[PDB]
């Protein structure tokens, strides 16, 4: 969407590998706050929202 | 130490880094002492094809 109407996807009942993502040539920038990207594969969350 | 890598992967050459170069090719220690020097060599190391 146009950014004033930004999309949200709720994430639940699932797993993922994050480690490939910050290695991927698909992305021009990757950042994190309150978590290290290196640590994401060891963690769990009540929800994520993309 | 010396090697060639793509200019994007130069950010992996630091103490305590991660990603395929830092993980599987060239690991600096977390308490490294020294200098990391890099320069664009597209005019030297690249070849047509």
């Amino acid at each position: 969407a146009s950014v004033y109407a930004w999309n949200r996807k709720r994430i639940s009942n699932c797993v993922a590998d994050y480690s490939v993502l910050y290695n991927s040539a698909s992305f021009s920038t990757f950042k994190c706050y309150g978590v290290s990207p290196t640590k994401l594969n060891d963690l769990c969350f009540t929800n994520v929202y993309a | 130490d010396s090697f060639v890598i793509r200019g994007d992967e130069v950010r992996q050459i630091a103490p305590g880094q991660t990603g395929n170069i830092a993980d599987y090719n060239y690991k600096l220690p977390d308490d490294f002492t020294g200098c990391v020097i890099a320069w664009n060599s597209n005019n030297l190391d690249s070849k047509v094809g």
